[PDB]
């Protein structure tokens, strides 16, 4: 029986890949970033929906879905209150500026909300809660490698004020780019492809 | 090569380890960590390469 | 504080042009049931 | 069915639950245990079957293998 | 069926307000999701020769922003809707300045019908739903994404943004459901959004043809 | 107002490596110092790190408009 | 030579159980589970009944093994077998379908 | 997927299954006789029915009780349906829901003795007591994965998914049964293309197909990158129409005699 199968089976699935090749033969990325046939029908306004390569991908999860309310407001909120864990994890001259400070503390907000919306997309665009991902970066090994070549040593005060983070943060999701211009159909074409990403 | 950082669970990894004290140090010497690129700990095997 | 309330005040604006596209469509259906009569 | 006897609604009654019944279908059989966790729900009821070891959720229903 | 009749004709005009909600006709919130009781208790849940009759039913509604744009929406009783029929529901439509309408044929209007029907397209628009095709609201389906009927404006904006010809798009034909139930027509541009797994949110495009 | 994407793609530097080999295979000058190589696919390589190719790619669009870019003017992937 | 044991008892008693469900087929007590005629819920309480009995002694074959052992150091390495196999060379081959 | 209360209980989600399922008179209908009784009164069978109510001859087609019951129908019902389907040809004289014996009378009233066996015959074969037709049986079976499980937001976050019952049917009808109550109109997905193409659209047909490749390249345990899938799904829904792979999909796309002629019917195109 086994043997049967494995004859039949190497009868039929060349004649299936076969017909699946001859189907989709020309379609080809122009140099437009959009994926055309022989015709110039565009098929998909990006490669893949994103255009990525499927090489440069790996699977990651994401955090702040399928939390629970409680845990998510207590693990993205960075609390400005209490100075004692500020002045454990941030340095003095930082926990200072960000107790006298109030736009500090209103970025942070902002920052809060917009991971709050984020939340609200990703559970209205993943349903079931499925954490694993596939996207470019990995951004965990990223940050473990630079944690190893700078010499860390998570126990100490870092100097790092939260409002750099915030502003690299920024600075970095306009670096990115995938439907280049400023047309305003462009932008909004931008965000939506690299939206789950951001 | 380099300075890789991974981490892996050996093929004969018992899942109810993690959960329990010993995580960070396994008697069945599983959870392959490599810092550095250097290995640690565990037992490559498919799984890791 | 300040900014919450003129906030709220906002909602009640937007509450009442709810209201007023109600009271439009009802003056508009006050005209529309007779054509809905005199159909049949 | 409101007018029948006793003893002929006990019958009906008792029909119709084995007809529900039949119509059923038989559950996926493993070997239900919590040391699994599932990372699609966060429960810990799930079953496992060998043949790689198959995992199905049990309240969350999340599949995964492990070689 | 008695009650079962009443049932669909609710269900029916549930999806008939939905649908020109969607279109963008103004419509009261009360009537986009009134329940059947008040439908019962509005005509008298007695369709099996009684008050709540077709051709009794029908919803007269404006554009929301073009008050003198409107569309009927007839319900004849005959099961096999004839060509008099729809030539009286003209004729009577001919009075007012209205062109847009939908037909409710209880089953297949004959093919001799169709023939009228397109006939008289360019002067007045009219199109046919079955009732069975209108007791559920496809829109609402989780496979079935959010369509955008799009403007010519901003269809020549994004056929001169990608330097593509319109012929170059993608094709939905007419006779689509989705299609006809937003009332599009041939060269004009839909605008669809998915949520994408890869990428969040996907937008394409689909031109009628 | 080049659109187009400004890193060479693999297949632009591939085919531009193998035609500049090509053209110094010919006993074309060479646009970097020789260190006593020979191999004409080396020299290009080293040209290409240089930045030193005389080439211009032609990027055809497909409405059917072009973009001219210089091999020193983008940057290269590997 | 207490793994053997073990695996025969394991098969005494699955043989046991089959012929019990046998009988009771006969004498007409097995009763139709939902979705399937008699005959199929016959053979698919068989077919569980051998497949678990399978699955016990391959634990069993498994759990007798030694660290030096060489099947298991190539099943655990995943170069090359895996758990089935070494149950069907010591313990049991298995039920044999077709179709 | 069942939406009312009946998703949770068995009780109220049997008599969806029933009604979503086809039955006819040879599903339930045990013995049929027909007999050459004379005068209706006579009765030459042993029965006090005809008498009480009150051509020479009649169907006594007995029912089954057990798969009556199974799908919960009445006489009444069954007269009502077997009478209007004939039109006001026949007189089918039913019986009390308390005798042991579920006996029928179906007499013709205005080749007369073919013309029973004829309309037995058709009636027997398909009648369309209760349900719709393509749905054979229909399966009743509780999600074991979260692939088919509900899933609602608690109040609190977490997803906490939910077990209800769910319906596997064996045919392709979708339209109709979106329309029935207790009907997840929203979930009821069909398995198949070709029948979405016609009731949801194009879109729709896309989605499904993905899914169902997804389905039947996973169930290995292999994994296949999104992206080709979605590629070949954007290739297969490019024309609106569903263009098969197949030669007759293909060369029908505006593409070029060269490029037809090598795939397939080589003369032909060319």
């Amino acid at each position: 029986e086994g043997l049967i199968d494995t004859a039949v089976k190497t009868a039929e699935t060349g004649y299936i890949q076969r017909r699946l090749i001859k189907s989709m033969e020309s379609v080809m990325v122009k140099y437009d970033a959009t994926v055309r046939n022989s015709i110039n029908q565009v098929v998909q306004l990006r490669y893949g929906e994103d255009g990525l390569a499927g090489e440069s991908v790996e699977f990651q999860n994401l955090a702040t879905l399928k939390p629970s309310n409680k845990a998510f407001e207590k693990k993205f909120r960075f609390d400005y209150t209490n100075e004692r864990a500020l002045r454990r994890t941030l340095q003095e001259d930082l926990v200072k500026d960000v107790l006298s400070n109030a736009h500090i503390q209103n970025e942070l907000e902002r920052e809060f909300e917009r991971m709050r919306e984020d939340r609200e997309v990703l559970r209205v665009i993943f349903p079931t809660g499925d954490s694993k991902v596939v996207l470019p970066c990995n951004l965990l090994r990223m940050i473990w490698n630079a944690q190893k070549i700078f010499h860390i040593n998570p126990r100490l005060p870092s100097d790092l004020h939260p409002i750099k983070v915030v502003e690299g943060v920024k600075e970095l999701s306009k670096k990115l780019v995938i439907v280049n211009g400023d047309d305003p159909l462009s932008r909004q074409a931008q965000e939506n492809a690299t939206l789950l990403f951001n | 090569p380099g300075h890789i950082n991974c981490i892996r669970t050996h093929s004969t990894h018992p899942d109810d380890e993690d959960s329990g004290p010993y995580k960070h140090i396994s008697p069945g010497d599983t959870k392959v960590v490599v810092e550095n690129g250097e290995l640690i700990m565990g037992i490559l095997c498919k799984k890791s390469l | 504080r300040q900014k919450l309330l003129k906030e709220q005040e906002e909602k009640r604006l937007r509450e009442k042009e709810e209201q007023k596209k109600l009271l439009e469509q009802r003056a508009q259906y006050v005209e529309k049931t007779k054509n809905i009569l005199m159909f049949t | 069915e409101e007018m029948a006897s006793d003893e002929l609604k006990e019958m009906r009654k008792n029909l119709t639950k084995e007809a529900i019944r039949e119509h059923q279908m038989a559950k996926t059989g493993g070997t239900q245990t919590d040391l699994f966790t599932c990372g699609k729900c966060k429960k810990k009821n799930c079953t496992y079957t060998q043949v790689t070891t198959f995992v199905v959720c049990n309240e969350c229903g999340n599949r995964w293998k492990f070689c | 069926d008695d009650e079962e009749e009443t049932y669909r004709l609710w269900k029916i005009r549930k999806t008939i307000m939905q649908l020109c909600h969607d279109r963008g006709y103004l419509v009261t919130q009360d009537e986009l999701d009134q329940t059947l009781e008040e439908f019962k208790a509005q005509f008298g849940d007695k369709p099996s020769e009684g008050r709540p009759r077709r051709t009794d039913l029908t919803v007269l509604v404006a554009h929301n922003d073009d008050p003198t744009d409107q569309m009927f929406v007839f319900f004849p009783e005959e099961p096999k809707v004839g060509i008099k029929t729809i030539k009286v529901y003209c004729q009577r439509m001919q009075e007012e300045n209205i062109t847009r309408a939908l037909i409710v044929v209880q089953q297949g209007m004959t093919p001799s019908a169709k023939q009228s029907l397109v006939d008289m397209a360019p002067k007045y628009i009219l199109e046919q739903f079955l009732q069975q095709e209108l007791l559920i609201n496809i829109t609402e389906h989780e496979l079935v994404p959010e369509h955008v009927v799009m403007t010519k404006e901003e269809v020549t904006e994004l056929l001169a943004r990608y330097k593509l010809r319109e012929n170059q798009l993608p094709r939905i034909q007419a006779g689509d459901p989705v299609a006809r139930y937003f009332g599009i027509k041939r060269g004009q541009v839909v605008k669809i959004i998915r949520p994408s797994e890869t990428a969040g949110r996907y937008i394409t495009y689909r031109l009628v043809q | 107002k080049r659109i187009t994407t400004p890193y060479m793609t693999k297949y632009e530097r591939a085919r531009v490596l193998g035609t500049r080999a090509l053209q110094i295979a010919m006993c074309a000058p060479v646009m970097v110092e020789l260190e006593g190589e020979t191999d004409p696919l080396l020299i290009a390589m080293k040209e290409l790190k240089a930045r030193k190719i005389p080439i211009i790619i032609r990027r055809y669009l497909p409405d059917g408009s072009y973009e001219d870019w210089g091999v020193d003017e983008l940057i290269i992937s590997d | 030579s207490k793994t053997y044991q073990d695996i025969q008892n394991t098969i005494k008693k699955a043989k046991q159980d089959v012929i019990e469900v046998i009988e009771k087929a006969h004498n007409n007590e097995l009763e139709p589970t939902p979705g399937n005629t008699l005959r199929q819920t016959f053979e698919n309480q068989v077919n569980r009944i051998l497949n678990d009995a399978r699955d016990k002694t391959g634990s069993s074959a498994q759990k007798s093994l030694s660290e030096y052992n060489n099947f298991k150091s190539m099943v655990v390495s995943g170069a090359k077998g895996s758990k089935i196999n070494i149950s069907q060379v010591i313990a049991v081959v298995g039920q044999q379908n077709v179709e | 997927f069942l939406l009312g209360q009946s998703a949770r209980d068995a009780e109220r989600a049997k008599d969806i299954l029933c009604r979503l399922e086809h039955t006819t008179l040879r599903k339930v209908t045990a013995n049929t006789a027909i007999y050459y009784d004379p005068n209706p009164q006579s009765t030459v069978v042993a029965e006090d029915q005809e008498w009480v109510n009150v051509s020479p001859w009649l169907l006594r087609v007995e029912l089954d009780r057990k798969h009556m019951t199974d799908r919960k129908l009445t006489m009444e019902q069954i007269a009502e349906k077997i009478n209007a389907g004939f039109g006001d040809d026949l007189n089918c004289i039913f019986n009390d829901d308390n005798a042991e014996k579920l006996v029928l009378r179906i007499r013709i009233m205005n080749d007369d003795d073919v013309f029973l066996r004829c309309i037995e015959s058709n009636m027997l074969t398909d009648m369309t007591l209760q349900g719709i037709e393509q749905i054979s049986k229909v399966y009743m079976h509780l999600p074991q994965t979260d692939n088919k499980k509900k899933i609602i937001i608690t109040e609190d976050g977490e997803f906490k998914a939910l077990q209800e019952w769910i319906l596997e049917t064996d045919g392709v009808s979708l339209m109709r049964v979106l329309s029935e109550k207790d009907v997840d109109p929203v979930r009821t997905t069909s398995n198949d293309i070709v029948e979405i193409f016609t009731v949801l659209g194009i879109e729709a047909v896309r989605k499904a197909l993905e899914r169902e490749l997804y389905h039947v390249i996973s169930f290995d345990g292999s994994y296949v990158n999104y992206r080709h899938l979605a590629l070949l799904c954007d290739t297969m829904t490019c024309r609106g129409h569903l263009m098969a792979i197949t030669r007759h999909g293909v060369n029908r796309q505006d593409t070029g005699p060269l490029m037809k002629c090598s795939f397939e019917e080589t003369v032909d195109v060319l």
